[PDB]
RNA sequence: UGAGGUAGUAGGUUGUAU
DNA sequence: TATACAACCTACTACCTC
């Protein structure tokens, strides 16, 4: 006995007969069903109810709309409860419910009280009930590895993910305090109302006929009251302001650029050299600047072979949403501890197989690291413009609601 | 401290009606959802090239294993799995000798080249279209490596009208006889004997086998004709839009055009995807929005056809775009919508730098996870980890794309449901699914071959004729 | 170009004042 | 007409993995 007897109504249930047989067939199990193995000019009736007095070991039993009165399939039935009264098994007979159109208040009463099996909804969670009470019943089975990868992949084909809470650690550094006010210096004088733009201690840059900087007027003297508008930041980061003077976006333009300055500024005085890149520029940080390039136990600057790759932060300013710096990490190769390769595409290979074997965990890591050492107190940095702007050193934090389990 | 939602994972209607999220699971375990008898291929190139097919052909047939099946399902047979046979047998082979080959690869210039080899391997497609009697469902055109390294719009020579690139000029020369074609390369089928130093091939297929056979039956039986999967959860009249836009650079002055890609349910419980091309042209340099003049012929040209295809007016039309809409381009739009119809327009972009980092596993960020910055902003990971392949879709941390609504009023989250969903037509490819929503991939695709050639006056709808 | 992903290199446009 | 930048746009490779 090691048969699973099928039965159906056969000019009606075929295809999910045939679906079923075969993926049970594969799986390593030997079934009989007279679509597929009922041979050709032999007694189909006395060939049936030999095979499922003595051949049988379970007894699947499609029920649906079509096979609910079909006088062939209630036949193999009966045939099939004497036999389970015989040999007085319990669980002989399973009902295979594929329609979702058959009422529970219609199922003919022989297999109302069996507990059946759900395929209405999907066949694929069906066929894994099925091995899992086949399983748990020690369904005789006969398998080699072709078996176990579809009853894995039969398994494993409805995984999904888990109710669990998660934190995840972003890239943005969020702004806490902004300056009192943003100051318009009407002054137009002094060079043409410093032409250079580019060479003040403190970052600023030409309105129309204004300066635009949160540093005092008697902060410039090195390289060089009627100060009007003088519009607060707290006021204009909710975007209230208005009128012909300038407009609303143009101010946020203004500001996120006096940002990107002074995070320029402020740490092109740290004695740090850079890179520049096809758009933006980027900061790496030398072999000999930290003893020993393992700060907090990060591996911040190392060696592939013979060539020294260092870890590397790109900043940029940003208001959308709200007022934070997103900052970018890069691998830079250069042949020494400080020298520097003109060549892009060595540059650029040499960088992906660096980056090959780094994965989520230790890009975190770096990226901590680099982003706790440029900090100036315990929880923050200041940015200088005589006034200052801090920037919290911890990037800020995500929640989910779901995740996995490895 | 900020909140991600979940986007539960969409599912793609297979064989038996039945719904899997997976396309290779589905695939493995119900099958295609039409029924093509068989597929007749003709080969195009050297004898060496016909033997490297042939024998790929018969390494097909049997079942294909990789190195980790929990990650990627084994190719179980071309036969065990779109129940239709494309077999060696079948094949009507053109022969390309080497020394036709020869006399042009080698010559100078790269334009000259290029068409030169494009016309010798598309002579023979014509004309055994046209002169021969035997009926051949995809043409399969193998090109020697050195065709493909020497055919760039940037390569040198190893010191010794129509765009300069092997594949895009040669599809867009065959636009005119609707005659879909793969084109293979000798080392993607005979990649075991293409060494570079010491024995090791170039590329290493050897862990990978199973997909690269599953993409190549599934871009076959998807050129051929079969239908392999369908959406399953797509929504009522509303109707999905994709505009791309592409420099047609020295043709003809400097030009712009703008190639769409519409997808929709038909009343056959199907769907519809197909592009909706002749690309709108922009003269000026640099600007990527549309005049008012060519987005009324848009939109006009594609509601029509949805008014042909179904029998009525969509409830709501998307519009998916890497740009953002100005507005006399909208308001030329909206004088064409009826009032029943509503428009969205969609930006989706793929540059804002929002990195997730797990705080203590090893890998990345849940595939689904958004962002709802606010009504009309969001940042959805179409790219991460997914639970049931034990590997992210990435290398490094993903970066996620940036959906925010830029015109029209519609739900963020129906609107991130939407994009994902869309992520899963990919017919070019059998994988999970992709960063980029299918739409607008395709009008990328549309539009790099159509931007090969000035020739084409009416190019077709169908996919199959350019991927 | 079997297919995706991540980078790098370049150029262009709009707006803001000279 | 050039500067300078904020905010967006495409075109073309090289590399790694499925
Ligand atoms: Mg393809």
């Amino acid at each position: 006995r090691n048969k699973i007897f099928i039965s159906h109504a056969t000019p009606d249930d075929n295809d999910f007969t045939r679906w079923l047989a075969l993926k049970l067939i594969g799986l390593g199990y030997e079934v009989w069903c007279d679509i597929l193995f009922l041979d050709k000019g032999v007694d189909f009736w006395s060939n049936i109810e030999k095979v499922i007095r003595e051949d049988t070991c379970k007894f699947l039993l499609v029920s649906s709309s079509y096979s609910n009165q079909r006088e062939g399939v209630l036949k193999e039935l009966a045939v099939a409860a004497k036999v389970k009264k015989q040999l007085k098994d319990d669980k002989f007979i399973i009902p295979l419910a594929i329609d979702e159109q058959l009422s529970y208040d219609d199922i003919n009463i022989d297999i109302v009280r069996l507990n059946a099996i759900d395929f209405k909804m999907s066949w694929a969670r069906g066929l894994k009930d099925i091995l899992e009470a086949f399983e748990k019943q020690k369904v005789p089975k006969e398998v080699a590895s072709k078996s176990n990868l579809l009853y894995q992949q039969i398994f494993l084909h409805d995984k999904s993910v888990i109710e669990k809470e998660e934190i995840y650690d972003s890239n943005w550094l969020s702004i806490l305090s902004f300056p009192e006010e943003l100051r318009f210096h009407e002054y137009n004088w002094m060079l043409p109302k410093r032409f250079d733009v580019r060479e003040l201690t403190f970052p600023a840059v030409r309105y129309k006929n204004y300066l635009c900087t949160f540093a005092w007027a008697y902060d410039f003297t090195y390289h060089l009251k009627s100060k009007t508008i003088r519009i607060p930041t707290e006021e204009i980061l909710s975007g209230s302001y208005d009128s012909n003077f300038i407009r609303n976006a143009e101010c946020k333009r203004l500001i996120v650029q006096l940002l990107n300055k002074a995070f320029e500024l402020r740490m092109k005085d740290k004695e740090v050299q850079e890179y520049e890149m096809s758009n933006k520029t980027a900061y790496w940080l030398e072999k000999g600047k930290l003893e020993k390039d393992k700060f907090e136990k990060t591996m911040l600057v190392g060696k592939q072979k013979d060539k020294n790759w260092h870890f590397a932060i790109s900043g940029a300013s940003k208001l959308y949403p709200f007022p934070v710096l997103m900052i970018s990490s890069h691998i830079f190769f250069t042949a020494d501890g400080k020298k520097l390769i003109d060549s892009s595409s060595v540059q650029h290979s040499s960088r992906r197989r660096q980056g090959k074997n780094w994965w989520n965990n230790t890009w975190r890591t770096k990226l901590l690291a680099f982003i706790k050492y440029l900090s100036d107190d315990d929880t923050s940095f200041y940015l200088e413009m005589e006034e200052k702007v801090f920037v919290s050193n911890e990037p800020v934090k995500f929640k989910g609601n779901v995740s996995y389990n490895i | 401290m900020k909140e991600l939602i979940y986007i539960e994972e969409p599912k793609i209607l297979f064989a038996h009606g039945q719904k899997c999220t997976d396309a290779r699971d589905g695939l493995a375990l119900f099958g295609p959802l039409n029924n093509l008898y068989g597929i007749k291929s003709g080969v195009i190139g050297t004898k060496q090239g016909l033997k490297i097919f042939r024998d790929y052909l018969d390494h097909i047939q049997k079942p294909i294993y990789n190195s980790n099946s929990i990650t990627r399902p084994m190719f179980p047979g071309f036969e065990a799995v779109f129940d239709c046979k494309w077999e060696s047998t079948g094949i009507t082979f053109k022969e390309v000798t080497n020394e036709d080959i020869g006399k042009f690869l080698y010559n100078s210039s790269t334009h000259k080249r290029t068409y030169d080899l494009v016309s010798l391997f598309i002579d023979k497609i014509i004309s055994a279209n046209k002169n021969e009697d035997e009926n051949v469902d995809v043409w399969f055109v193998i090109v020697p490596d050195e065709i493909y390294k020497y055919c760039r719009p940037n390569s040198v020579l190893p010191k010794e009208n129509y765009d300069a690139q092997f594949h895009d000029q040669f599809k867009a020369r065959l636009l005119k006889h609707t005659i879909p074609t793969q084109i293979f390369r000798e080392s993607t089928l005979a990649w075991r004997d293409f060494k570079n130093a010491f024995g090791l091939p170039i590329r290493d297929f050897s862990k990978i086998e199973g997909h690269l056979a599953w993409t190549i039956s599934t871009a076959a039986f998807y050129k051929a004709g079969g239908k392999p999967w369908k959406l399953s959860d797509v929504r009522n009249g509303v109707c999905y839009l994709g505009l791309v836009y592409k420099k047609v650079e020295k043709s003809k002055n400097p030009r712009n055009a703008c190639c769409a890609a519409q997808m929709f349910l038909d009343n056959g419980d199907g769907t519809v995807f197909k592009g909706e091309v002749g690309p709108w042209y922009n003269p000026k340099n640099g600007q990527y929005h549309l005049e008012p003049k060519e987005a009324k012929a848009l939109l006009s040209q594609s509601l029509q056809s949805y008014k042909e295809q179904i029998g009525e007016y969509p409830k709501e039309v998307f519009i998916h775009a890497k740009t953002r809409f100005n507005h006399q381009e909208w308001d030329a739009f909206l004088e064409v919508t009826p009032k029943e119809t509503n428009l969205v327009g969609v930006t989706i972009s793929k540059t804002k730098p929002l990195k997730l980092y797990k705080t203590e596993g090893d890998y990345t960020i849940l595939r689904g996870n958004a962002y709802v910055v606010n009504e009309r902003s969001a940042f959805l990971w179409t790219v991460g980890y997914v639970p049931k392949i034990q590997t992210a879709l990435s290398m490094e941390v993903p970066n996620p794309l940036f959906i925010e609504i830029n015109k029209g009023e519609a739900d963020i989250k129906q609107v991130l449901k939407d994009i994902l969903s869309l992520t899963k037509l990919n017919y070019n490819a059998c994988i999970f699914a992709d960063g980029e929503p299918v739409t607008l991939r395709f009008a990328d695709k549309i539009g790099e071959i159509l931007t090969a050639s000035t020739d084409i006056k009416t190019p077709p709808l169908a996919f199959k004729y350019y991927i």
